[PDB]
């Protein structure tokens, strides 16, 4: 493998390119809701999957980006749409894109303290519903909570436990 | 002057006839007499809201209000009603319903139903001319109207024998029409005589009812007609019967009524020639997701094409199509841009394509109950033991 | 977009310009009271809006600004009036103002330690009721708790759930 | 020039006025039938004109009647709005007209329709509502 790092970053919200002001993105921390399970005839628990937990996907800007302030606290949850683009350029030339569609509620607009001479750093946060990561255009993650779509590498992981609930 | 205080007044009302508010706008066209009560000019449409505007804009005894009370008993819906003047010859009385661009600048007849949009925000997703659809002339020019509006035009056969309406539905393979053969009889508030209503408005108000809480993908087949007595010609459905009148009329792609005193509809299949578009829910979900796809993608119909214009709206189509799969309108889908038909030549003149491939929920037509009386439980049961 | 940052800062309290002494403002951290909701037929919760939470809007001064000390602990709550002006100048010239009307209770006057040779830093705090943010004069936020005014981008978000309570 | 642009001698001179100023002249067809304004727009191929055919009706402060406004100033106010935040490069088509009710000649846009009143006018290069 070639050494490969993050170099540049972009954010689209309803197609509007934030080519000017995003100093920090943050993808949602994907994690399995681990329940440590020690039972009879064993020890040192085995941590069965119980589904994911909530996925909050922070980012920040430091202008009055009104094209992103108008999504706070709407009556239509999961209507904030936005992708987190970012390219990984490697050492041998070619850049591998990492794009990440979000769809959630802009649940926090945090304006920082205004010390009169520093940056603004409007820290935002979306508690996303939908989440689709791509690597070099190839699909890796689909996370849809409602109607149960958890597809790793394109093949759905919940299909074994979705035709028994009868969804 | 005016009044102060409280004013009790013995008036002539009765039979509060509540219905759930429907969203699917239907069109309407039937004759009336534009006298002093009817404050509606003849060839122009008016946005109807309830029984009151059906009573104020048209006459009480006029043929519009007798068809508007059919839907407003069943679904509090939105009517785009353009009446016509009563003619003498039925060749011209049918041709008054078509009309056209025959004014100086304006329109007349059924062709004023295109003015439901851009006057009322009410595009008619159902078309019904009560009584004036037994003719070949109007019902051909309703498929010429419903193909343009992307709507289901409700028709009716005549009051003739059973076979004469079987051969009337052989003149159409029109894949958007919907024919309802038996004419509803109705009481009409102590007139002690059953008036033969044409029963195209009763099936039209049922679709607006089943649109609201069952959804448009739900088949409007088993569901109830309200405000109805035993109809004009008795159509029965006997089980396993080859010659029973309902199954005789389903195979000619004609809706009926079945239960006692005309309770419910019986239509599931439309007046088509492709078996691909046989049901009335494939042709209804074809055209009522593709306005909801547009209702939310009005921004995409003109915009400066950025690099992500192909990519941000294909994740806007998918994110809307998952909300239809959420409420059970479809089964799994796929929406994706074309790699083969989006070139640089099409972007210059503005065109850019996207694929959509969903699938309908098939309705439960024909559940079979294969059965047998068996003496299996006669030795273990009924023993001394 | 042009790169756009915070440069200067102002505070008015009952029209009195603090042109001398405000070293730090802080807008109220707007946040949705998220209740993470996982139910039958899904996993990885979807975070329905439950309204906002309280909005405390700190700031600081380091003189004995008696024109701001006299608002502490009055019997008239939500009578402290004040705007947080601040201009975002960008790179291509023109400055986008960000003003922010507050209306609340001055619930904390925190004089710092007096180490005899440093600043004073009277940290204040208002638990605001009313909050109106502007960007370049264009309206973005109205937050009024009592009688329920939550208007994002001028259009009221609570009007769908205010004609059913019958307010 | 609202109202006074259905005449031929003005719209010829509004185009010559717009060529000198390097601007966009807003025109309007006659308020007659749909086959009449198409014959009016065949007088010009002059690449600086913009024709808005249906007559906007406005309420005008409890007149309890809708006046046929010539609908050339409403679309001209639309270009000033879309110049500001969407920029001059934005297509000024899909955007809202405010202060307007149901127009003089009701032009629809039915989809998949060859003879709908919007598309029949767009081939003659005429803006509608």
């Amino acid at each position: 493998m070639i050494p490969q790092t993050l170099t540049n970053t972009n954010l689209f919200i309803d197609g509007v390119s934030f080519a000017g002001d995003v100093p920090s993105l943050t993808l949602p921390k994907l994690a399995v809701k681990t329940e440590q399970y020690r039972a009879g005839g064993m020890d040192a628990p085995v941590s069965i999957d119980m589904g994911l937990e909530a996925m909050e996907a922070k980012f920040s800007t430091n202008g009055a980006r009104r094209e992103a302030l108008n999504f706070f606290g709407l009556a239509d949850q999961s209507a904030f749409n936005g992708v987190f683009r970012g390219s990984f350029k490697g050492q041998k030339g070619a850049s591998v894109p990492v794009v990440a569609t979000l769809r959630g509620l802009l649940k926090e607009v945090d304006p920082g303290d205004w010390k009169a001479g520093e940056k603004a750093e409007f820290k935002y946060a979306v508690a996303v519903s939908y989440y689709k990561l791509e690597v070099d255009g190839r699909e890796v993650y689909e996370i849809d909570p409602v109607n149960g779509v958890r597809a790793i590498n394109g093949v759905d992981q919940l299909a074994g436990m979705r035709n028994d609930l009868g969804l | 002057s005016f009044f102060h205080g409280v004013t009790v007044t013995n008036v002539d009302i009765g039979a509060r006839t509540i219905a759930l508010p429907a969203s699917s706008v239907i069109g309407l066209c039937d004759v009336f007499t534009p006298g002093a009560q009817a404050s509606a000019k003849p060839n122009v449409p008016v946005l109807l809201t309830s029984k009151k505007d059906a009573a104020a804009a048209f006459g009480i005894g006029s043929s519009i209000y007798l068809a508007c009370e059919a839907i407003y008993n069943r679904a509090q819906a939105v009517i785009v009603a353009v009446g016509v003047e009563t003619a003498e010859t039925p060749e011209a009385q049918a041709s008054a319903v078509i009309g056209g661009i025959s004014a100086a600048g304006e329109r007349t007849g059924l062709q004023a139903l295109l003015d439901g949009k851009s006057r009322f925000n009410a595009q008619p997703r159902l078309l019904v001319a009560p009584g004036h659809s037994a003719q070949q002339a109007v019902a051909t020019a309703m498929d010429g109207l419903a193909e343009k509006l992307r709507a289901i035009a409700i028709l009716d056969g005549p009051n003739s024998t059973d076979e004469a309406a079987v051969a009337y539905a052989k003149n159409f393979g029109s894949k958007r029409l919907f024919m309802v053969d038996p004419g509803v009889q109705v009481w009409d508030s102590a007139t002690n005589a059953a008036r033969n209503a044409p029963a195209s408005a009763y099936a039209a108000g049922l679709f607006a009812w089943t649109d609201a809480e069952y959804g448009f993908w739900s088949s409007p087949s088993n569901k109830e007609i309200k405000g109805v007595t035993g109809t004009s010609r008795p159509v029965e459905f006997l089980d396993g019967d080859e010659t029973c009148r309902a199954n005789l009329l389903n195979n000619a792609n004609i809706a009926t009524i079945i239960r006692d005193d005309g309770y419910r509809l019986w239509g599931n299949r439309t007046l088509s020639s492709d078996s691909k578009w046989a049901f009335v829910t494939r042709v209804r979900t074809m055209d009522l997701v593709m306005d909801a796809i547009l209702a939310g993608h009005k921004w995409a119909v003109d915009r400066g094409i950025t690099k992500t214009y192909v990519k941000d709206v294909t994740e806007g189509l998918r994110a809307f199509m998952r909300d239809l799969k959420n409420q059970g309108a479809v089964i799994n889908f796929e929406v994706y841009a074309d790699p083969d038909l989006n070139s640089a030549s099409q972007l210059a003149q503005g065109k850019v394509y996207w694929n959509i491939r969903f699938t309908d929920v098939p309705p439960a037509e024909n559940p079979n109950f294969r059965v047998e009386v068996t003496d299996q439980w006669l030795t273990e049961v009924l023993d001394v033991a």
